[PDB]
C-alpha cells in the first residue's frame, strides 16, 4: 500500500520541422500514487495561532 | 517573362521565432508576351502582246 503504479518511463523526443529558426524538446510519461486501502498515513495539526 | 524581386523587411531585434516577422513574398507571375505575324501583297502583270 502506497504504491505508485506507471506505464511510460520518461522518454525525451524534439523536433526541427516545421519549426522556425528553434529546437524544441517534449519529456512526456505516465504516472500516479494511490491510497490502497483507506489509512496508514497520518500528518499534524500544527496548525495556526 | 518573369519580373523583379523584391523587398524583404527586417526583423524587429527581439522576436526570434514564435514569430519572427519577416515580409510575405508573393509568387512572382511569369508574364506572357505573343507576337502576330502580319501579311502583304502585290501583283503585276503585262500582256504578250504589249
Amino acid at each position: 500500500n502506497f504504491v505508485m503504479p506507471r506505464q511510460r518511463a520518461v522518454t525525451v523526443e524534439r523536433e526541427r520541422q516545421a519549426g522556425k529558426q528553434r529546437d524544441a524538446y517534449y519529456v512526456t510519461q505516465r504516472v500516479n500514487l494511490q491510497r490502497y486501502f483507506a489509512n496508514g498515513v497520518v500528518s499534524g495539526t500544527y496548525a495556526a495561532s | 517573362v518573369e519580373p523583379d524581386a523584391g523587398k524583404a523587411t527586417w526583423v524587429a531585434a527581439s522576436t526570434y521565432g514564435t514569430d519572427t516577422t519577416t515580409g510575405e513574398e508573393v509568387k512572382g507571375a511569369l508574364k506572357e508576351i505573343h507576337f502576330s505575324t502580319y501579311k502583304l501583297a502585290a501583283k503585276s502583270f503585262i500582256t504578250d502582246e504589249t
